[PDB]
């Protein structure tokens, strides 16, 4: 020992000395002559019993090597090595299978590639194994069945492939078996049921194929059980309902099928259950009303069918719910929201009907509501009008109805809503002001009337609005420059009237501009030249008037233009190269008149035009479109001539 | 360190 | 989903000040609700236009599986590095506006296997490179515009590259015409 701590330093030094960048990380310069037991009280990450070695702790400290030159025979009295967080390379020797007294054994993080060696099996004595977080290949072997007192495996993000060993039914002592984010494949053997001390077993983001066995109603103290993203397949076997000390089952991601087993509901302790992404059908078993201490419940993207049942009133604890993208129908149950402290409710993409529960926000505690595209109708509750905590509300696609301003109320942190198709009739209020942090406001094709409030222009934080297909009436005022960070603006479908308001040069940010069928009658504003985002632009079917401004042609990035079905005149001018990316020109129905120019033979991206039933003449442009233009987009103009080839109805040009 | 899995939440809409 | 994912992936990998990607969101199922970015009638990806809006960092190779992204636009932005060559996987893509950025590196030579694309706006960058000729076999391609960075060698002209003008390629070292 002491005397053999002259070899075992020797060997020390030498392996030291076969390192690379060492001197940043001064921290192992500390080893230094090795004499009557001065390095067992001053080397770093060294312990002796009785003057030899028994432990090697090298976390994180920067070596740089590989395991060329370690003294596997010089050390007989090893018995703690862990090596983790350093950059180690090269392979894992066989020979680490000759240490005797090996109990805990860690090669984490580090360059480690190549196989598992099956000598690793003689190590009689070994607790713990991690070889987490390296380029590990091939299979594992079965000797590993031999290790009657490993405790813990943890063997994760390597590149493993291959089978699940059988002889793991042997391993009669693990406790957590972490195989997570490896390439396996096969089917779970049925042995592994049969382990009388799991309590956390993760087989997720694998191969695995085949199905459960039914053998798990045996783990009797399983706390965790994760194979999500795997392609096991079959149906969920009802032994499933024996593991008794459950608390968070997931299987989401997988292709299984059949019905889910109503014995769930004998698991008192499961608080979390994932089950999405698989192809279950049948209906919801009520029993699953039976799990008291249940916190979430995610059923979504399935096949299922019925009714939901009244049972969901006694989940007292519930504050995630999801039941979206199924096929379940019939009305909903007043005990759907029963319980107070209920913070997410996700149940669009079904088919239920009726009218809303008295219990939405009972709790005063929702955060999140969709129902979007099902067959609800009548009034929204009045509970949900004093709900003072909503964050994200989407009712589009349904068929409620009331006043508008009477429906809702004062919400600090709302920062989206979403009421549209629906049937809703009224004035816009003043409440909307109070949401200061409101990002998207979108309320179109309903029933709504009236003007709107000027304390709409407060929200600074505005970003999209969408007042689209309605009955609003009014004039816009120039405050409407005080949004400025708005990039979507939508008001068509409306009975907006007067000016085109020019505070609208003040926005910057402005990519999508829709103010179409209205009856806005002005002119353009002849400002509007800073815009530098804009992308589309729809100014059709109004009562415009005289001529278009050329500093619409500044507006560089644009894409589609729709002036049509207006009272627009004059000549169209020859500014229009300047935009470089327009590709749609819809210039039809006005009194455009003159000659359309020439200089239209420079934008090689124009695809579609139309001019038809306007006081257009002469030659058309040598452009693709103007060469493969349909005859219904050329009508009703007084001299318009064309080549031969292309002949859609025009007179032959002199 | 190493640690069990942890599972994701299901996409919202 | 694998759009959001990828395009989670690529706001990972950007700095931006003005807090222009503060609406995208990982945990909804889809990006068609996100700022600046528009899905098609059956929920995908068909235009993400995030131009002049300050953005700083380097690209991602995910960017590659958006299968059905129709418009890209990244244009006036302080955006270094390289082009990845999975930019060859957008199958159906028109417009690919890429200017006034930090770019370098080669222009990647997988760009021919875009049959539909009408817009290459690559100038005003440092790229350097030979022009790999395989853009000859798109054959759409109603504009090509890259006229301030050395791509020194040769300008082909092959039965696509031959409707061009000097204007482009300008500044650019190249001088074989
Ligand atoms: C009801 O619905 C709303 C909206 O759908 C939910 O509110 C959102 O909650 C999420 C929580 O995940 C908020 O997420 C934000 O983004 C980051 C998420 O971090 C992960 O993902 C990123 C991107 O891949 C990784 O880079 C990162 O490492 C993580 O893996 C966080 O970083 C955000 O934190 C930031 O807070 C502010 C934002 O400006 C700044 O101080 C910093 O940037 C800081 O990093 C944040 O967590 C999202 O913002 C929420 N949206 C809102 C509130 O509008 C509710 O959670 C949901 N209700 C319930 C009960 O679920
Ligand atoms: C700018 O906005 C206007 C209105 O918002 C758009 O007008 C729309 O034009 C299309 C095609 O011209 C119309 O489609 C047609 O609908 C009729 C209805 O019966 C149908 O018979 C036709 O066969 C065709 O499908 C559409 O109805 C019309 N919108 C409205 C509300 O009437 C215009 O297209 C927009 N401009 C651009 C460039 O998108
Ligand atoms: C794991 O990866 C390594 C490195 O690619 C593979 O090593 C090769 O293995 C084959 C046969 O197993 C030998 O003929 C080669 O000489 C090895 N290459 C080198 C560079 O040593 C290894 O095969 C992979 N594992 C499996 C199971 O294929
Ligand atoms: C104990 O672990 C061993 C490791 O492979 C398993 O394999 C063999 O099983 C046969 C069947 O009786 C016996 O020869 C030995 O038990 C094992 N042989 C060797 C060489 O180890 C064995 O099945 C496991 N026992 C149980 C009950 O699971
Ligand atoms: C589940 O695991 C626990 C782990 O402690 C087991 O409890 C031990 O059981 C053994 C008998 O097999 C006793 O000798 C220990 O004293 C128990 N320890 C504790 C802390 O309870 C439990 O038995 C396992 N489940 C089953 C069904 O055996
Ligand atoms: C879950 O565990 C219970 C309790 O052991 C099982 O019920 C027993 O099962 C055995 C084996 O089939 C029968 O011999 C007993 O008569 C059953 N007793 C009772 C009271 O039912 C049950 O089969 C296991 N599986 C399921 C799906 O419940
Ligand atoms: C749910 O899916 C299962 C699995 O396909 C269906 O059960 C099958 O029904 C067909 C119809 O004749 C039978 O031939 C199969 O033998 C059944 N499989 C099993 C495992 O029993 C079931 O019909 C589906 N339920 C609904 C409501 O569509
Ligand atoms: C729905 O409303 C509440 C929400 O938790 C619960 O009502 C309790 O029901 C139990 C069992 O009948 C009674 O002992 C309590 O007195 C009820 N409390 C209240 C405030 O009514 C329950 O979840 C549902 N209601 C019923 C009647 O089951
Ligand atoms: C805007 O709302 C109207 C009124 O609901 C929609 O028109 C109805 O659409 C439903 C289909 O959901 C039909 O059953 C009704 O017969 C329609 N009624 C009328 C008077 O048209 C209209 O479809 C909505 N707009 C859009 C784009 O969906
Ligand atoms: C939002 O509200 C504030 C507080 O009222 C507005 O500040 C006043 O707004 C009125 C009309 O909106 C103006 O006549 C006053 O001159 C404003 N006061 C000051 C001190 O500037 C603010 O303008 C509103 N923002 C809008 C409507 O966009
Ligand atoms: C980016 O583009 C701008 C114009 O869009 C360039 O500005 C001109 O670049 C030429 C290049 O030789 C110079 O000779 C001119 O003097 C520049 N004009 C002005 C007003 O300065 C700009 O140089 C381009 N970026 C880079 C890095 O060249
Ligand atoms: C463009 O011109 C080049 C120069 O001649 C052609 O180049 C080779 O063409 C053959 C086919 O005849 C290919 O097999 C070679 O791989 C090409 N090599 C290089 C270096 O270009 C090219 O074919 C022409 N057409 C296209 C579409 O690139
Ligand atoms: C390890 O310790 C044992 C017991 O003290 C001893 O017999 C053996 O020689 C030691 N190994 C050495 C000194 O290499
Ligand atoms: C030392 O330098 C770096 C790390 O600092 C790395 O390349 C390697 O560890 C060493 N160099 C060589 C050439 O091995
Ligand atoms: C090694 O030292 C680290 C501190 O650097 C400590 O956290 C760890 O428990 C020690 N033992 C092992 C086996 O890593
Ligand atoms: C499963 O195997 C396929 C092909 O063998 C591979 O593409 C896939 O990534 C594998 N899955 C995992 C989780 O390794
Ligand atoms: C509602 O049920 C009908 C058949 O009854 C089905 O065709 C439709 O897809 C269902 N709606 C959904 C699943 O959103
Ligand atoms: C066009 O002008 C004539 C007279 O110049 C006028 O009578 C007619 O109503 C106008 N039509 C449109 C659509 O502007
Ligand atoms: C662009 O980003 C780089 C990042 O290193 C920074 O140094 C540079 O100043 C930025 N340029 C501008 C114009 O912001
Ligand atoms: C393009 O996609 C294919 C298949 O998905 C794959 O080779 C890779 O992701 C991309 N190609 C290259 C050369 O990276």
């Amino acid at each position: 020992a002491v005397s053999a701590t002259v070899e075992e330093a020797n060997a020390l030094l030498k392996w030291k000395s076969t390192f690379t960048n060492q001197t940043s990380s001064s921290k192992l310069s500390s080893w230094v002559n090795p004499n009557t037991s001065s390095f067992c009280t001053s080397w770093y990450g060294v312990a002796c019993s009785l003057g030899s070695i028994i432990r090697l702790n090298l976390t994180n400290t920067g070596i740089e090597g590989t395991f060329e030159d370690f003294p596997f025979s010089s050390l007989p009295n090893l018995t703690f090595v862990d090596l983790s967080m350093n950059r180690f390379s090269g392979t894992i020797s066989p020979l680490w299978g000759r240490f005797s007294k090996l109990e805990y054994f860690d090669l984490s993080i580090n360059q480690l590639v190549g196989e598992i060696p099956p000598e690793l099996g003689d190590l009689s004595n070994l607790d713990t194994l991690h070889l987490v977080e390296n380029k590990l290949n091939g299979s594992i072997p079965s000797e590993i069945g031999r290790l009657t007192k490993v405790t813990e495996i943890a063997i994760y993000d390597n590149l493993l492939t291959g089978p699940i060993p059988s002889s793991f039914g042997n391993l009669t002592k693990l406790v957590n078996l972490y195989l997570f984010i490896n390439s396996l494949s096969g089917s779970i053997p049925s042995e592994i049921g049969n382990l009388p001390n799991l309590r956390e077993l993760c087989l997720d983001r694998n191969n695995l194929t085949g199905k459960i066995p039914s053998s798990f109603g045996n783990l009797k103290n399983v706390t965790l059980l994760n194979m999500f993203e795997n392609q096991l397949s079959g149906e969920i076997p009802p032994e499933i309902g024996n593991m008794t000390a459950l608390d968070t089952l997931s299987l989401h991601t997988n292709k299984l099928t059949g019905p889910i087993p109503s014995t769930l509901g004998n698991i008192k302790t499961l608080a979390v259950l994932h089950l999405y992404l698989n192809q279950l059908n049948g209906s919801i078993p009520p029993e699953l009303g039976e799990m008291e201490s249940m916190i979430d419940l995610e059923i979504s993207e399935n096949k299922l069918t019925g009714p939901v049942p009244d049972s969901f009133g006694k989940l007292t604890a519930l504050e995630w719910l999801f039941l979206r993208d199924n096929q379940l129908s019939g009305p909903i149950p007043p005990g759907i929201a029963n319980s107070t402290e209920l913070t997410v409710l996700q149940l669009d993409t079904n088919n239920f009907t009726g009218f809303l529960p008295d219990t939405i926000c009972r709790g005063g505690k929702l955060e999140n509501l969709t129902l979007d595209d099902n067959h609800f109708e009548g009034p929204v509750p009045k509970s949900l009008r004093d709900c003072k905590s909503l964050i994200r509300v989407r009712f589009k696609g349904n068929s409620f109805s009331g006043d508008i301003s009477e429906a809702f109320g004062v919400y600090p942190t709302l920062n989206f809503i979403d009421l549209s198709n629906n049937n809703f009739h009224g004035q816009l209020s003043a409440n909307w002001e109070q949401s200061q942090k409101l990002v998207a406001f979108i309320l179109s094709n309903n029933s709504i009337t009236g003007a709107i409030p000027p304390e709409i222009w407060n929200m600074t934080q505005l970003s999209q609005l969408d007042l689209s297909s309605n009955r609003i009436t009014g004039e816009l005022p120039e405050s409407i420059s005080n949004i400025n960070r708005i990039s979507k603006l939508q008001l068509n479908g409306n009975r907006l009237s007067g000016k085109i308001p020019s505070g609208i040069r003040l926005l910057t940010n402005l990519e999508y501009l829709d103010l179409s069928s209205n009856r806005f009658s002005s002119e353009i504003p002849p400002t509007l030249n800073n815009l530098p985002r804009l992308y589309y632009m729809n100014l059709s079917r109004n009562d415009l008037d005289q001529t278009i401004p050329e500093g619409l042609t500044k507006l560089s990035q644009l894409q589609m233009l729709d002036l049509s079905y207006n009272q627009l005149d004059g000549e169209i001018s020859s500014q229009f190269r300047s935009l470089q990316n327009l590709e749609r020109l819809d210039l039809s129905h006005n009194n455009l008149s003159g000659q359309i120019p020439p200089s239209f033979k420079d934008m090689l991206a124009l695809t579609h035009v139309d001019v038809s039933h306007n006081n257009l003449q002469g030659p058309i442009p040598d452009n693709a479109a103007f060469r493969n233009a349909p005859p219904d987009a050329f009508e009703g103009n007084k001299d318009l001539c064309g080549s031969v080839n292309t002949t859609q109805g025009l007179k032959p040009c002199s | 360190p190493v640690r069990s899995s942890q599972s994701s939440q299901a996409g919202g809409r | 989903n694998a759009e959001g994912d990828a395009l989670s992936a690529l706001k990972n990998s950007l700095a931006d000040p003005n807090k222009v990607l503060q609406s995208w969101d990982a945990t909804l199922v889809t990006p068609c609700t996100w700022f600046h970015v528009t899905c098609n009638s059956d929920n995908s990806v068909t235009r993400v236009d995030l131009g002049n809006a300050n953005l700083s960092g380097q690209l991602v190779m995910q960017l590659g599986q958006l299968p059905n992204l129709q418009y890209l636009e990244l244009y006036s932005n302080n955006i270094t590095g390289t082009i990845p060559e999975q930019l060859g996987n957008l199958t159906e893509l028109v417009s690919l506006d890429l200017y006034l950025n930090n770019l370098s590196g080669p222009i990647p030579s997988t760009l021919g296997r875009l049959k539909k694309l009408r817009f290459l706006r690559l100038n005003n960058n440092s790229l350097s490179g030979e022009i790999p000729r395989s853009l000859t076999a798109v054959l759409t391609l109603q504009v090509l515009d890259l006229s301030n960075n050395p791509l020194t060698g040769d300008i082909p002209v092959n039965g696509s590259f031959s409707l061009f003008t000097p204007i482009s390629f300008a500044n650019t070292k190249l001088t074989p015409l």
